[PDB]
């Protein structure tokens, strides 16, 4: 229904920066490297400018249920 | 004299017979000696510019550091999104290397031992030339497109019965280029270990993007594609995963330009509404059963291979056979063989063949007949 | 403890796999005759 | 003839100072042989996946403890047999190739084919005369007269399934076709291939199919597929998928991309109505056969 579009738009009119990532590139090989993934662009975006992050996917990272044994 | 000159020449072939022997041993000895200093083995990826001589690297195992160069690397080359190696002891750039291969793309890079034309396939040639439309026109003729002023098609799905000429064409487009193609069953993409099928065909859509001409192809995509779920196992977790983000590689922030995806599968009943999207998959081309006719001409082209008396009505086997799949008829040529290969018939009579129709008309009594319509 | 995974041809030279550390080839000893090593089976192996 | 004695004396000069240059060399060698195999005693090798072949010649692996790694010197193995894919030992301190593993195949994938070749004769079968001799020509004719078929020209049929009520005897006739064939004869429990690591089951399928490739004269069998073949089916927040992977690769690597003949695929159920369609299709199993209810003297001759 034009969800990509939109941020499309909005990215190639800003004014201010601006920052995207595919919503599923928090899993990694090793441990723990999620948490520096999230952890250095949101530093980014705080150091930058006044900026924006755009996520997509959420249902690759936030679901219902979870098995703490897999 | 002559004698002289024999034992001469006999000792020079003699000593020269080791000096390919000394050459081994001489490059045996130098590569061992290399080998003592050839193990700075160990490859990471750059980060960011510190200084001309302060880097930020991450290795491949596990955490980052902070590395220099030596002074003949040409550190402006020295982008941020580049491989490099690194040494062990003091931990040091030495070379800075191209993108990497990947061996599992490379396992179905150039494979491909099928070199079947479209005179093998029949009875569907117009979808061929529906096909060849998006698949072959655009890439030699793109002008046309941009005279009418809209974007050629970014790829299409097949659909049909099980066994209804879907591959025939995948082995038969396969038959052109073989440079350009890259072909995947669906199944070795996953894998026991964390994320890694993201890994690999995020480098796969990368290799894609590396050759501007390249055609991608993925088979019985059901093992990915499913519908979705509210988390009843926990492995429909990642393969989902996988596919919302092999979504977002297709349509998301790119001109995914002169790449080409053709998919493949036996029932698009149970595929996601995101996979099957007008924008995300833009043609749907259907297969059916073969025609009367379109049986006719594929059971002669089964017909090539053939030893016998020629007195056969094909009228006959045609009529007979009603809802017959694009491969079975060549089951039966197979099967009336081997009536002519008892009581020793190195020919075969004209009525085998429809004691197999026969024959296979019960075989396949046992069917399910479900369409599977996409939705 | 380990696990074997593979033989080969005349001189023992087997394949062991941990658990999940490594996958590698060495012979082991020689106080045993190499009569006793069949896949799906745990030696008690040495990391050097 | 001055010459010719002048010649025979360099002719005899230049034999002694080729025999000295060839002792030297061949003391070389000893000093070659002597350093390679003190690199080459050590027997740990770890082994590592090769990647890919760079030619600013160079070479790019993979180790078993999960790290990249890039050698400009490729080492003791030449590159041209060399292929990435493949895996090879590598000495534990510098990193380097030494030698060239033939394969690796799954230990499970190792305990399949049969050791004790199990013996039974025809004659313990009774009233089954027509099944018997149309999986006889079935298998062991492609095994054994290839030119019978070739001579007409066909392709050999390719899959056969035996289907019927439990009690009606099956199993039997793979173990007398396993004591009549000479060849290389591979089996498999139904669900076999179910692995909660994702995707082990898919190993298995290439891994059995590997190795049923490199025994040229072979034959697979499986018994009960029903419970791998089960329906595909729409649904949501419910319904098995590894078994949908199972099945798919199952299928395709027996038909589909890369047709091959080398190996008859035997497939055993009780049932037949569980089955997805779409391995009984029509040629990625050929022959579908049914086991008659022994009528009135099967029963007396198998007593
Ligand atoms: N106003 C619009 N409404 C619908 N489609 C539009 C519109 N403007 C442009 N499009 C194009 O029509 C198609 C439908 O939108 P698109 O495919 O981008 O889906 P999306 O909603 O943007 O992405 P997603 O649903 O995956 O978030 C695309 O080719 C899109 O670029
Ligand atoms: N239209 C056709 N003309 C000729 N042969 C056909 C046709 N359709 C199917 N076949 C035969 O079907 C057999 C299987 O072909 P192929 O592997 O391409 O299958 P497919 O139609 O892509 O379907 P599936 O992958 O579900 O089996 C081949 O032996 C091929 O000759
Ligand atoms: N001549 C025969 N004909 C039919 N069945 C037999 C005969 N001889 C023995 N049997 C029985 O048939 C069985 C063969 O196994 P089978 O039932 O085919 O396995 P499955 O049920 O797993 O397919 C044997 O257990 C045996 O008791």
């Amino acid at each position: 229904c034009g969800k990509t579009m939109l941020a499309k738009a909005v990215a190639h009119h800003t004014t201010a920066a601006f920052i995207r990532v595919v919503g599923s590139e928090f899993v990694q090989k090793y441990l723990g490297e999620g948490p520096r993934m999230v952890r250095d662009v949101f530093r980014l975006a705080k150091e930058n400018a006044p900026a924006i992050i755009f996520i997509d996917e959420i249902d690759a990272i936030a679901t219902k249920r979870f098995d703490a044994q897999t | 004299k002559l004698l002289e000159h024999k034992e001469i020449d006999g000792r020079l072939k003699e000593l020269r017979e080791q000096l390919k022997e000394l050459t081994k041993q001489y490059e045996k000895s130098e590569n061992d000696l290399k080998a003592l200093q050839s193990v700075g083995q160990i490859v990471g990826e750059v980060l960011k510019q510190l200084t001309e001589e302060k880097f930020i690297v991450k290795a491949t195992n596990g955490p980052r550091y902070v590395v220099g160069c030596r002074r003949q690397l040409d550190k402006s080359k020295l982008k941020p999104g580049t491989r490099v190696a690194l040494d062990m002891t003091t931990l040091t750039i030495m070379r800075y290397l191209p993108r990497e291969v990947d061996p599992l793309v490379y396992n179905m890079s150039h494979e491909d031992p099928g070199n079947v034309s479209y005179s093998e396939i029949g009875g569907l040639s117009e979808q061929i030339r529906e096909l060849r439309e998006v698949i072959e026109l655009p890439l030699t003729n793109p002008e046309l497109f941009q005279r009418v002023g809209i974007i050629p098609p970014k790829g299409c799905l097949l659909y049909g019965p099980p066994g209804t000429g879907k591959t025939l064409l995948a082995r038969a487009v396969a038959s052109q280029l073989d440079c350009n193609f890259l072909k995947v069953v669906s199944s070795s993409i996953v894998d026991k270990y964390i994320g890694e099928s993201a890994r690999l065909i995020r480098e796969m859509f990368n290799y894609a993007r590396d050759h501007q001409p390249c055609i991608i192809f993925m088979d019985e995509i059901d093992a990915i594609g499913g519908r979705r779920f509210s988390e009843g196992t926990s492995a429909d977790r990642e393969i989902q995963r996988t596919l919302m983000e092999l979504l977002n590689q297709m349509d998301g922030f790119d001109t995914l330009h002169r790449v080409k995806m053709i998919m493949a599968t036996n029932r698009p009943d149970t595929l996601d509404p995101a996979l099957l999207r007008p924008g995300r998959l833009d043609r749907k081309i259907h297969i059916d059963l073969p025609n009367e006719q379109a049986r006719l001409d594929i059971l002669k082209i089964h017909a090539g291979p053939i030893t016998k008396h020629g007195e056969i009505d094909y009228e006959a086997i045609v009529k007979l056979s009603d809802g017959f799949n694009g491969a079975d008829l060549r089951n039966v040529c197979t099967e009336a063989g081997m009536f002519a290969i008892r009581a020793d018939h190195d020919f075969v009579v004209q009525e085998d063949f429809m004691k197999a129709v026969r024959k296979v008309a019960d075989s396949k009594k046992l069917e399910s007949k479900l369409d599977y319509k996409p939705v | 403890c380990t696990k074997i995974i593979n033989a080969d041809s005349e001189d023992p030279k087997y394949i062991i796999n941990v658990k999940q550390f490594a996958k590698f080839v060495v012979d082991l000893s020689d106080q045993v005759a190499p009569t006793d090593i069949e896949e799906g089976m745990r030696v008690g192996v040495d990391r050097n | 003839r001055t010459r010719l004695l002048d010649s025979e004396i360099k002719i005899m000069k230049s034999e002694v100072l080729r025999v000295t240059h060839e002792l030297q060399a061949m003391k070389d060698k000893i000093k070659e042989n002597s350093e390679k195999i003190k690199v080459n005693k050590t027997l740990p090798y770890l082994v590592s996946n090769v990647i890919e072949l760079l030619d600013v010649k160079c070479a790019v692996i993979k180790t078993s403890t999960r790290q990249t790694y890039f050698l400009p010197v490729i080492g003791l193995v030449d590159a041209e047999k060399l292929k990435p894919g493949d895996l090879v030992g590598v000495n534990k301190d510098s990193y380097l190739i030494l030698e060239t593993l033939p394969t690796e195949y799954d230990s499970r994938v190792k305990a399949m084919e049969v050791d004790e070749r199990p013996t039974e004769q025809y004659s313990d079968i009774g009233g089954l005369d027509k099944q018997i001799q149309e999986l006889v020509e079935a298998i062991v004719l492609p095994m054994n007269h290839k030119e019978k078929f070739e001579n007409l020209g066909i392709q050999p049929p390719k899959g056969v399934l035996m289907y019927g009520p439990p009690g009606t005897g099956k199993t039997l006739l793979a173990r007398a076709c396993a004591a009549q064939t000479k060849a290389t004869f591979l089996k498999l429990a139904g669900p076999q291939l179910v692995q909660m690591f994702i995707g082990d089951g898919a190993k298995l399928v290439r891994d059995a199919f590997a190795l049923a490739k490199e025994k040229a004269p072979s034959i697979i069998f499986i018994d009960e597929l029903d419970a791998i073949g089960t329906k595909r089916f729409d649904s949501e927040k419910a319904g098995d998928r590894e078994v949908q992977r199972t099945m798919l690769e199952l299928l395709n690597q027996l038909d589909g991309f890369q047709p091959n003949t080398q190996v008859k695929v035997i497939a055993a159920t009780n049932r037949v109505d569980i089955l997805d369609p779409a391995l009984l299709r029509s040629g990625r199993l050929d022959r579908k056969i049914e086991f008659p209810m022994p009528n009135e003297e099967a029963r007396a001759r198998i007593m």
